[PDB]
C-alpha cells in the first residue's frame, strides 16, 4: 500500500537501500597496489631457484616420494604472496566467552608472518564487532543457559548413532514441534550443521532434468549442494528482478539445452540477510513472480531469523507475508540463538520425504543433547524479557548506521540490516585497518579479495543487542580517528544533519 | 520467430510437484523413540533392553570423568562459538586439541572439522582436481563417494580387498602414460582406501599395498573412521596393527564420534599437506567451528585412552567370542573378521527381492526387542548408492558387555532366526 | 614540520610498499628516484 | 572489471611506459615509439596468451587449468565490450608509431611482425589450438 | 607517403569496422 511495481509485489514500508558507486580516483590506485604486489611476488619465485633459504615453508620427502608436483605453482600464488604478508589479522584465539568484550591472546612473529609464538599476556577488555551475537544469547551465566545446559549435560556427552537407528532421542522431537510453532509451518527437521543442511538436502530435492536459478552471490553451501545434484545452474544478477524475470521466461519458452524438451521443475535459490553485502532479498517481488511462472522458492534465512521483523521471526514477518508462500525455508541456530545446527521447514508432504531420503538422516550423526536444550530453553525466551532485546537490536542499528554515514564513509546495504559493511577499497588498508584498531582496543573483521571482487575489499561490523550506548560511542569515536589516519572518508554525498 | 501472442500461449506449461508421493510402505518410515541416554541399558520404544547398535566401543559416554571435564568448560565458555574460526572463533581448546591429537598419532599436524560427514567430503576435493585419477575400493562408504563426486576427476574402482585387480588397473594407465607423455607428467594419481569397512568389516592389506606405492607414483589416502581407537596395542588405527611408518601414508582422517563418543572429525598428516586445507577446506572455512564443550570432552576422552591402554585388549577378546558363537545359525551367515567389532548378519539364501528381504529381516529385529537384546539393520539410500550392499543386521560389541550378556545375545538370536526363516 | 612522515605514510598506503619488507622496500625506492632523476637531466637539455 | 576503471588504468600504464622509456639522456631519438610498440606487444602476449591457468585456487575444480587468459575471459563470449577494446587498441598504436617513424623500411619488419604476433591469436577462428 | 605501408594500412582500417559491428 506504499509502493507497487511492474510485478505485483506491494511494499508496505519504504525500502531504502543504496550502494554507492566507487569513485574513479580510488579505482585507479587499487590496480597499482595489486600490480606492484604481483610484481614483487614473482621475484620471490625467481629467488626460489637458488633455494638457499626456503626454510620458511615446508617440502616433500625428496629421498622418498618426490614423484609429481602435487600443487600447481601458479594455483597457490596468492596464498603465499598476498595473504601470508598480512596473515596475522584473522586467526586470533580467544580466552573467554564471546559477548561484547573478549580476551585475545597476544602473539608475535619473527619470520614476517610465517610462524608465531604466544608471549603469555592477554588483552583484557576488547570490544568485539566480529562475533555474531544478535540478541546477546552468548553468555556463561543465564537462567536459560545454566539450567538447560547442565541438566542435559548429565544426559549425554554426545550421541553415538544415526537418526534411523538409535540416534533419535526424546530431545529431538520436542525441538521439531517447537520450531514448527515458531515459524508457523506444518513441520520441521533439525540437522546438526548449517553447512550440511544445504549440501545434503538440495540433491534430495532437485535431481537431473531440473533447473536451478541461483543468485550471483550465494553462500558456498548453496553453491556446493547445487553441484552435487546434477541439474543445470543459471546465475542471475544480485537482487535484480529484471534479470530474474528475463532469465525465467527464457527457460520455459526454450526447454532444455540440447533438445527442446521441457524441464521437470524450476527452483530459485535466494537468501535473507546477505552479509558480504548487507542487502535484503526483494521478497515480495519473488513471490509475486514465481506464481506467474510456477516455480519453487528455497528461501533461506540464517542471518535474519532472529534479527529482522517485529518479533524476530525472519524476513517473512518483515514484509508482512505468511510462511505459506515459500517452501523449504532454511535456517541456522548459530547466529541468533547461539547454538550449532540447522533446520528445514515445510509441509508434512515434504518433511516425511526428507526423514526418508535425505543424506544426513541415514548416514551422519545427529545433534548433541546439550546443544539442543540450549535451543529449546532459549527459543522459549523470545515468546515470554524477550521483546526488549529485539527492540534493542533494531535501535542499535539505526543509531550506528546514520552516525557512521554522516562522517563520509561509504556504507553498503539496507537502512535496516544489522551487518554494516565499511569500504576499504585498497589492499594495504586491509592489513592496516585490522592492525591499527587493536592498538585502539577494538576488534573487527576485514575481508579482502577471494570472497569479494578485486576492487571491493571491505570491513564488517556485525552489531548486537548486548552493545550499549556507551560501548558504541567508544567505538564510533575511534573509527573517526582511524578514518582520518588512513583517509577513508570518501563519498560525494555527505548526509550532514 | 515466436511472436508475443505465441510466446504467452506457451505459458500453459505445468511442472512436476516438488516431492514424489511417498507411500505408506517404505523402509524406516517410523523412527525408534528412545527415552533417556543411549547408554548400555537403554529404553527403546518403552522397553528395557541391552543394546547392540550404538557405536561407543570404549564406553566413555556415561563416564563420570569425561562428563566432569565437559562441565568445567561449559561454565567458562558458554555453549557455542559465534564465528567461523577465521573470524574470532578459535578458543584455547581448539588449539590444544589439535596439539594433542597430532601427538597421539605421532604425526606432525592435525586439523578439526565440526561434523563427521564433512571431514572427508571436504578433504578429497581439495587435492583431487579435474584432470586426475582415483582408485577406490568400491566397498567405500557414502562419505567418500560424495567427495569423489565433488572433485570432478576420472574415477576407477577395483574389486574389494584384492591387489591383483588394482595392479591390473594401474598398468592400463601406464600404457596411456607413454602414448602421450607430454600431458602424462602433470596428472597426479591417488589411491583412496578405508581402514576397516563399515559396509562389511574386513581389514585391507596395507603391507603389500604400500610397497606398490613406490613402484607406481601414486599416493594413499587412508580413512580410518572405524579402526582409530580399536585396532592396535595403543589403539592408533590400522597402521599400528600392521606396523607401518606413518610417513608412508599421505593423509589419515577419522571422526570423533565412534571411539571418542563426541561430535566432530579430524584429519592428521604431515604439515606439507594439512596446511592447504585451512584455506581450501570447504567445511572448514565456510562454517562455524566446533563448540568448546565438545572439545573438552575430546581431550579428556583421549586422556583416558593413554592412562590405561590395556582396555583395547578387552575389546579384542570381547569381539572374538561373539564371532565364534553365531556360527550354527541356520538361515543367515556372519560377514566379518575376528578383530572387527562390527560384523554384519547378512541373509544366507535370498528370495529375489530387496523389498521382500528388508521386511523379512525386520521381523527378527522387531522380535528381539521383546527380549533383552536391541539391534538394528543397516540403512542405505538405494536410489543414490553406487554399489548397493545386501540387507543385513549390524551387531556392535563394546567393552561394557560381559560374557554373560554375550552368550545370552547369541542364543536368543539363534532361537528366533529359525522361527522366521 | 615533522608531519612529513604523515605524507610518507600516505605514500605507503596508496601502494603495496607498506605491507612489504624492509630490505625490499628500498628497491622500489631507488628505481623510483632513478626514473625521476633521469627526467631532471632532460629538462635542462630539451 | 570496472568498465571505466580498468580500461582507463590500462591507458595510464601505456603512457607511463612511454614516459619512462622516453626522456632518456643516452638515447634522445624519436625511435622510442618503436621501443614502445616493441615492449607492449610482447607484454600483452605473455599475460594474455601464454600464462596458463588462474592465479588463485578454488575456482571450479581446475576447470580452466589448460586455458589462456584470452580464452577463459568473458565466459568465452566472442565479441564482448572488452574483447573489442583489447584488439582495437594494439592497432591504434600501429598508427601512432608510423606517423613518427616516417615509414621506415628497417622498422617495418620490426613493427608489423610484432603486430601479427598479437592480432593473430585474437582471431575468433582459432581458440583451442595451442 | 608510405612505400608499401598504405596497402597494408587500408586492410587494417576496414578490419576494425567489420569487427566493431558484432
Ligand atoms: C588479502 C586477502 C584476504 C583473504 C581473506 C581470507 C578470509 C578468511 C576466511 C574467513 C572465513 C569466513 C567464512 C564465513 C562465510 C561468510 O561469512 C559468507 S562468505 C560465502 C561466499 N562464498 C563464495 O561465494 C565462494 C563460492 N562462490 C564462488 O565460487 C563464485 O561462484 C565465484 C564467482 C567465485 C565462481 O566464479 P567462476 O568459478 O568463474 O564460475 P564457475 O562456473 O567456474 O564456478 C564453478 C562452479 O560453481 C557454479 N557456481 C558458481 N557460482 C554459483 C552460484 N552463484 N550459484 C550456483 N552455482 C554457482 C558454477 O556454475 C560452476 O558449476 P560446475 O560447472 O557444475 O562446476
Ligand atoms: C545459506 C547459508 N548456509 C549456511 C551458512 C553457514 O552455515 P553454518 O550454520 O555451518 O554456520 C550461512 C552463513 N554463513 C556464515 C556462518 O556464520 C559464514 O560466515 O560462513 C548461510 O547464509
Amino acid at each position: 500500500i506504499h509502493h507497487v511495481t511492474q510485478n505485483g509485489g506491494l511494499y508496505k514500508r519504504p525500502f531504502n537501500e543504496a550502494f554507492e558507486e566507487t569513485p574513479m580516483l580510488v579505482a585507479v590506485l587499487t590496480y597499482v597496489g595489486y600490480g606492484v604486489l604481483t610484481l614483487f611476488g614473482y621475484l620471490r619465485d625467481f629467488l626460489r631457484y637458488w633455494r638457499i633459504e626456503k626454510c620458511h615453508h615446508a617440502t616433500e620427502r625428496e629421498e622418498q616420494k618426490d614423484f609429481v608436483s602435487l600443487y600447481q605453482d601458479f594455483e597457490n600464488f596468492y596464498t603465499r604472496n598476498l595473504y601470508m604478508r598480512i596473515r596475522d589479522n584473522w586467526n586470533r584465539p580467544i580466552c573467554s566467552v564471546p559477548g561484547a568484550r573478549v580476551d585475545i591472546m597476544e602473539r608475535q612473529s619473527h619470520d614476517y608472518n610465517w610462524s608465531f609464538k604466544y608471549t603469555g599476556n592477554i588483552i583484557k577488555g576488547v570490544i568485539n564487532m566480529g562475533s555474531y551475537n544478535y540478541l546477546g544469547f552468548a553468555r556463561n551465566t543465564g537462567s536459560c543457559q545454566e539450567a538447560a545446559a547442565k541438566v542435559l549435560e548429565e544426559y549425554g556427552a554426545g550421541v553415538c548413532s544415526t537418526r534411523q537407528e538409535i540416534g533419535n532421542l526424546d530431545k529431538h522431537e520436542e525441538l521439531e514441534e517447537l520450531v514448527a510453532r515458531f515459524l508457523g509451518v506444518e513441520a520441521a527437521m533439525a540437522y546438526g550443521m548449517g553447512f550440511a543442511t544445504n549440501s545434503m538436502n538440495i540433491p534430495a530435492l532437485v535431481g537431473k532434468g531440473c533447473l536451478i536459478l541461483s543468485d550471483e552471490l550465494n553462500h558456498a553451501s548453496l553453491v556446493l549442494g547445487a553441484r552435487l545434484s546434477g541439474a543445470t545452474i543459471r546465475i542471475f544478477k544480485h537482487n535484480n528482478m529484471q534479470s530474474l524475470e528475463k532469465l525465467l521466461k527464457d527457460a520455459i519458452v526454450y526447454g532444455q539445452p540440447r533438445t527442446r524438451r521441457p524441464w521437470k521443475k524450476i527452483l530459485i535459490l535466494v537468501e535473507g540477510i546477505y552479509s558480504m553485502e548487507g542487502s535484503i532479498v526483494r521478497l515480495p517481488e519473488v513471490i509475486a513472480l514465481k506464481k506467474k511462472y510456477k516455480a519453487y522458492l528455497y528461501l533461506d534465512e540464517a542471518h535474519s531469523i532472529g534479527a529482522l521483523g517485529p518479533t524476530g521471526r525472519g524476513v517473512v514477518e518483515y514484509f508482512g507475508l505468511d510462511p505459506e508462500d515459500v517452501d523449504v525455508m532454511m535456517g541456522t541456530f548459530t547466529k541468533s540463538f547461539g547454538a550449532s545446527g540447522g533446520y528445514i521447514g515445510g509441509k508434512k508432504e515434504l518433511i516425511d520425504y526428507l526423514r526418508t531420503h535425505s543424506h544426513s538422516a541415514v548416514y551422519a550423526t545427529s545433534l548433541s543433547p546439550p546443544v539442543v536444550e540450549q535451543i529449546i530453553t532459549s527459543m522459549k525466551c523470545i515468546m515470554g524479557l524477550g521483546k526488549e532485546c529485539v527492540q534493542q537490536l533494531a535501535e542499535n542499528t539505526r543509531y550506528f548506521r546514520r552516525r557512521l554515514k554522516e562522517m563520509g564513509f561509504i556504507i553498503y546495504g539496507n537502512e535496516d540490516s544489522p551487518v554494516v559493511p565499511l569500504m576499504l577499497y585498497m589492499p594495504a588498508k586491509i592489513g592496516a585497518f585490522g592492525r591499527e584498531m587493536l592498538k585502539r582496543n577494538i576488534g573487527v573483521v576485514v575481508v579482502g579479495f577471494p570472497a569479494t571482487p578485486i576492487i571491493e575489499s571491505r570491513a564488517r561490523f556485525c552489531l548486537s543487542a548486548a552493545h550499549t550506548k556507551e560501548i558504541l560511542d567508544t567505538a564510533l569515536k575511534e573509527i573517526d580517528e582511524v578514518g582520518d589516519l588512513l583517509q577513508l572518508k570518501y563519498s560525494r554525498h555527505r548526509l550532514v544533519p | 520467430l515466436t511472436v508475443k501472442e505465441k510466446e504467452e500461449l506457451i505459458e500453459e506449461w505445468q511442472p512436476e510437484p516438488l516431492v514424489p508421493p511417498v507411500p505408506k510402505d517404505h523402509p524406516a518410515l517410523n523412527y525408534n523413540i528412545v527415552s533417556g541416554p543411549p547408554s548400555h541399558k537403554t529404553v527403546v520404544n518403552g522397553k528395557e533392553c541391552i543394546n547392540f547398535a550404538s557405536f561407543n566401543f570404549l564406553g566413555l559416554l556415561d563416564n563420570p570423568r569425561v562428563k566432569a571435564a565437559a562441565l568445567a568448560s561449559l561454565k567458562k565458555y558458554g555453549v557455542g562459538t559465534c564465528g567461523p574460526r577465521g573470524f574470532y572463533g578459535t578458543f584455547d581448546v581448539h588449539l590444544d586439541l589439535e596439539d594433542r591429537l597430532a601427538k597421539f598419532m605421532k604425526t606432525e599436524e592435525a586439523i578439526i572439522y565440526s561434523y563427521g560427514f564433512a571431514t572427508i567430503a571436504s578433504a578429497i576435493p581439495a587435492y583431487s582436481k579435474r584432470g586426475d585419477i582415483v582408485f577406490v575400493d568400491r566397498a567405500a562408504c557414502f562419505a567418500i563417494q560424495k567427495g569423489l563426486q565433488a572433485s570432478r576427476s576420472d574415477i576407477k574402482l577395483f574389486k574389494h580387498n584384492d591387489m591383483a585387480d588394482l595392479e591390473r588397473l594401474l598398468k592400463e594407465q601406464e600404457i596411456e602414460d607413454q602414448k602421450n607423455p607430454r600431458k602424462a607428467r602433470v596428472t597426479r594419481r591417488f589411491i583412496v582406501v578405508e581402514g576397516l569397512y563399515m559396509n562389511t568389516g574386513t581389514i585391507c592389506p596395507l603391507p603389500e599395498l604400500v610397497k606398490l606405492k613406490y613402484k607406481y607414483k601414486a599416493r594413499i589416502f587412508l580413512e580410518e573412521s572405524l579402526s582409530f581407537g580399536v585396532l592396535g596395542e595403543h589403539g592408533r588405527g590400522v597402521t599400528e596393527h600392521y606396523g607401518i611408518n606413518i610417513d608412508d601414508i599421505d593423509l589419515i582422517s577419522a571422526n570423533m564420534e565412534n571411539a571418542l563418543a563426541s561430535i566432530g572429525g579430524f584429519c592428521c598428516g604431515r604439515s606439507f599437506v594439512i596446511d592447504h586445507q585451512r584455506l581450501s577446506g570447504q567445511g572448514y572455512c565456510f562454517s562455524a567451528s566446533l563448540p568448546p564443550l565438545l572439545a573438552a570432552a575430546a581431550i579428556e576422552a583421549l586422556n583416558i585412552m593413554e592412562e590405561n591402554p590395556g582396555i583395547f585388549a578387552v575389546l579384542k577378546e570381547k569381539c572374538g567370542q561373539i564371532h565364534k558363537a553365531l556360527q550354527g545359525i541356520s538361515g543367515l551367515k556372519v560377514v566379518g573378521e575376528s578383530l572387527s567389532p562390527a560384523f554384519h548378519l547378512q541373509l544366507e539364501e535370498s528370495t529375489g527381492s530387496r523389498e521382500q528381504d528388508v521386511r523379512l529381516l525386520q521381523e527378527i529385529v522387531d522380535q528381539c526387542m521383546n527380549r533383552s537384546i536391541a539391534l538394528t539393520q543397516a540403512r542405505y539410500l538405494e536410489k543414490e548408492e553406487k554399489c548397493l550392499p545386501p540387507p543385513s543386521i549390524r551387531v556392535v560389541v563394546t567393552v561394557e558387555q560381559t560374557e554373560e550378556e554375550l552368550e545370552r545375545a547369541a542364543s536368543t538370536i539363534k532361537e528366533v532366526a529359525q522361527a522366521v526363516l | 614540520w615533522k608531519q612529513m612522515s604523515w605524507f610518507y605514510y600516505q605514500y605507503l598506503l596508496v601502494t603495496a610498499l607498506y605491507m612489504l619488507e624492509p630490505w625490499e622496500r628500498t628497491v622500489f625506492n631507488s628505481m623510483l628516484v632513478s626514473i625521476v632523476g633521469m627526467a631532471l637531466y632532460t629538462g635542462y637539455v630539451f | 572489471m570496472n568498465s571505466r576503471g580498468i580500461w582507463l588504468s590500462y591507458v595510464l600504464a601505456i603512457g607511463l611506459l612511454h614516459i619512462v622509456l622516453l626522456s632518456i639522456p643516452f638515447v634522445s631519438v624519436p625511435v622510442v615509439w618503436t621501443l614502445t610498440n616493441l615492449i607492449h606487444n610482447m607484454g600483452m602476449y605473455i599475460f594474455l596468451h601464454t600464462v596458463k591457468g588462474t592465479p588463485f585456487e578454488t575456482p571450479d575444480q581446475g576447470k580452466a587449468r589448460l586455458l589462456t587468459h584470452w580464452e577463459q575471459m568473458d565466459y568465452g563470449v566472442q565479441f564482448t565490450a572488452s574483447r573489442k577494446f583489447l584488439t582495437i587498441t594494439p592497432i591504434v598504436l600501429y598508427f601512432l608509431t608510423s606517423f613518427y617513424t616516417k615509414y621506415d623500411q628497417i622498422h617495418f619488419v620490426l613493427n608489423t611482425v610484432s603486430l601479427m604476433s598479437v592480432l593473430i591469436p585474437k582471431l575468433p577462428q582459432l581458440h583451442g589450438v595451442r
